[PDB]
RNA sequence: GGCUGUCGUCAGCUCGUGUUGUGAAAUGUUGGGUUAAGUCCCGCAACGAGCGCAACCCUUAUCCUUUGUUGCCAGCGGUCC
């Protein structure tokens, strides 16, 4: 289990946190649990909507969710009909006043998580994994990624002996802390088993 | 070189908005020069805060209508575009207006923060007629200059905002009317000097000596390109 | 006959610009040429621009 | 005197908050004491990173809780109330205490 | 065959599915301009 | 699938285009020097690129500015020292 998590190593420097609140040792665990719940719910709901990052932020006994999604239109539905619906359920989950914001993700081919999800979907609907991977890589490159890597693993083409294959393009420096490396993962629950998809997308280096 | 320098001698406030100011003493012929230059700068380039984005709850577009009110939503956006706000510390604040009950909605009903000052407590916005009606709008007040309209601010805005925020045009300049007069100065030994009587008419949010100081700094830093380089 | 019948109502808000046509009630046609700033307008001695 | 205890995980954020609070204080009232930095709590955690067994395999995390002690010496009418409407940025637990 | 009202707009990428719902058609309100999509209305084998 | 150890924090592992060979393949990546390092120089049918060897991060060792309580007492007055 060689490698360090690319997001996790960079949280202090170039990457920010998702859950962004303060709490004392008393209420912290509970808060975490709540976050887990709400996030889980959101994932369940907005599966068909291309959702990248849920950012929870709770000040003053009131939860502020921020959903980063590629297509707001399907998450919002009719203007303030679906969002509103989501909100009350979120509140219920939390046990506090809820507030949902929806950030529009520019360039969903450069968002790593989204790409991974797409790949997983493709796998599920029985495409050639390799072709999917290629598409993922190519598209990102076209869009202006300084580099991208993707990796898929296990029961590829329903083969008895599992293996991993991966496509890199451009440069993807992981040891370099200041590199904006959007990393994320997904899992294709195929007929032969799970197929795990990792993808690293290098936006560029930050100078500060 | 037998020239002199002017000072702001007497600053009278005729009201809270309409207020004159003298300038003394000016040299011969300089009166119309400084008056016209300060007029052009004081009408074009003053910083003032104004309403930019209005966020009403349970709304789709600005051409709809709402439950319990008189003015329609375009009328509300016009009456909010006329608002006169004076922030001190920040350059971008968010106010809140919440009110229910039968009667008009003044500007004095906005739940103010500490560093925002609404200088028109009789500015009407809505006329709530149903006692079961409510209205909860969240205004956003930026700070700039000139005139920046909704069409240009349709793609200029970088911070990806969510959909549902009505965009109001930005009338940033708080100066509306300015006139200067070149009288004859009452100098005890000179007869060839004059005074400049600038008669401002503000939005109530700008302080006239501060406005004149800022316009003077704008003119001096523009002329430094002539002074230093050639 | 007709199957899918979706009518969408846009509403453009057009302001005024160099090139529109204004007119009074007397036959004085005009194509609005320059949209001047407030400062460059001819102001009377009271201060109001025209 | 109003003692104010700012607590947060992000230091920059905390700093920002403190400045804001000072600003709020200083316009209304007079003689703000100052933003005094107390000691930071570095609450350390070790965990085994293997699912099953490998004990020398470990990750050592920490949460740096920063403290910012702001004090206000003269509570006026205008000043204290200004804070009620003036909420600070999220992820910064404030704790005002007069006397 | 008949034509179809679906967002699953082709060739064109993440620049079709935007001012609409998951089942197609413009989602109401919005600051639409020129070159946008209002009603996804395209057939297969056309 | 996910997560983990391991050789081994070992200096290695590769790709493109080009070149050679019927080809498996080779070159690059070898050679003189150098270094912790495929670290750097010089040449060279190679030219380039990437992952890696480094750096970016944390901590610690010196100094400065800021801001001084629940922290400190140099100088001052008091003292229950």
């Amino acid at each position: 289990g060689q490698k360090v998590h690319p997001n996790g190593i960079r949280l202090g420097i170039v990457k920010p946190w998702n859950s962004t609140w303060f709490a004392n040792t008393k209420e912290f665990a509970d808060n975490l649990d709540s976050d887990f719940k709400v996030r889980q719910y959101l994932t369940k709901e907005l599966a068909k909507a291309s959702v990248s990052r849920i950012v929870i932020e709770r000040p003053a006994k009131s939860i502020r969710v921020t959903i980063h999604t590629a297509r707001p239109g399907i998450v919002i539905g009719k203007k303030g009909e679906d969002v509103e619906k989501l909100r009350k359920v979120v509140a219920d989950i939390a046990g506090v006043p809820a507030q949902i914001n929806i950030a529009e993700v520019r360039k969903p081919e450069l968002d790593a998580k989204l790409v991974a999800d797409s790949i997983t979907s493709q796998l599920e609907r029985r495409v050639m994994f390799r072709r999917a991977m290629k598409r993922a890589v190519q598209n990102a490159m076209r869009l202006g990624a300084k580099g991208i890597k993707v990796e898929v693993s296990g029961r590829l083409g329903g083969a008895e002996i599992a293996r991993t294959e991966w496509y890199r393009e451009g440069r993807v420096p992981l040891h370099t802390l200041r590199a904006d490396i959007d990393y994320n993962t997904s899992e294709a629950h195929t007929t032969y088993g799970v197929i795990g998809v990792k993808v690293w997308i290098f936006k560029g280096e930050i100078l500060g | 070189t037998e020239f002199l320098k002017p000072r702001l001698v007497d600053i009278e406030q005729v009201s809270s908005t309409h207020a004159k100011v003298t300038l003394e003493p000016l040299e011969r012929g300089f009166g119309h020069t400084l008056g016209n230059a300060l007029r052009r700068i004081l009408l074009s380039s003053m910083p003032g805060c104004a309403v930019t984005e209005v966020e009403i709850d349970g709304v789709l577009h600005e051409y709809s209508t709402k439950e319990g009110v008189q003015e329609d939503i375009l009328e509300i956006l016009l009456n909010l575009k006329g608002l006169a706000v004076r922030v001190q510390g920040k350059d971008e604040v968010i106010l809140t207006l919440n009110k229910s009950g039968i009667g008009p909605v003044t500007a004095a009903d906005i739940t103010h923060d500490g560093d925002v000052e609404i200088v028109k407590p009789q500015h009407v916005i809505c006329h709530l007629t149903d006692e079961n009606a409510s209205i909860s709008m969240r205004i956003k007040v930026q700070r700039g200059r000139g005139y920046v309209p909704a069409s240009t601010r349709i793609h200029s805005e970088e911070d990806e905002r969510p959909i549902g925020r009505l965009l109001v045009d930005a009338c940033y300049s708080p100066v509306e009317r300015i006139a200067y007069n070149v009288e004859a100065a009452r100098v005890e030994q000179r007869t060839d000097l004059d005074k400049l009587v600038i008669e401002m008419e503000t939005n109530g949010t700008i302080d006239p000596e501060e406005a004149i100081r800022r316009a003077a700094t704008i003119l001096a830093e523009q002329l430094e390109a002539f002074v230093d380089l050639r | 006959g007709v199957l899918k019948i979706v009518k969408v109502y846009l509403a453009v808000k057009r302001r005024i610009q160099p090139g529109d046509k204004m007119a009074g009630r007397h036959g004085n046609k005009g194509v609005i040429s320059k949209i001047n700033p407030i400062e460059d307008m001819p102001y009377d001695e009271n201060g109001t621009p025209v | 005197r109003i003692r104010i205890r700012l607590k947060a995980f992000d230091h920059r954020l905390i700093d920002q908050a403190t400045a804001e609070i000072v600003e709020t204080a200083k316009r209304t009232g007079a003689q703000v004491r100052g933003p005094i930095p107390l000691p930071t709590r570095k609450e350390r955690f070790t965990v085994l990173i293997s699912p099953h067994v490998n004990k020398d395999a470990r990750d050592q995390y920490e949460i740096r809780t920063h403290l910012r002690l702001v004090d206000i010496v003269e509570p006026t009418e205008k000043t204290v109330d200004a804070l009620m409407r003036l909420d600070l940025a999220a992820g910064v637990d404030v704790q005002i205490s007069l006397g | 065959g008949p034509e179809e009202i679906t967002a699953d707009i082709p060739n064109v990428g993440e620049a079709a599915l935007s001012k609409l719902d998951e089942s197609g058609i413009v989602y109401i309100g919005a600051e639409v301009t020129g070159g946008d999509i209002l009603v996804g209305k395209v057939t297969p084998k056309g």
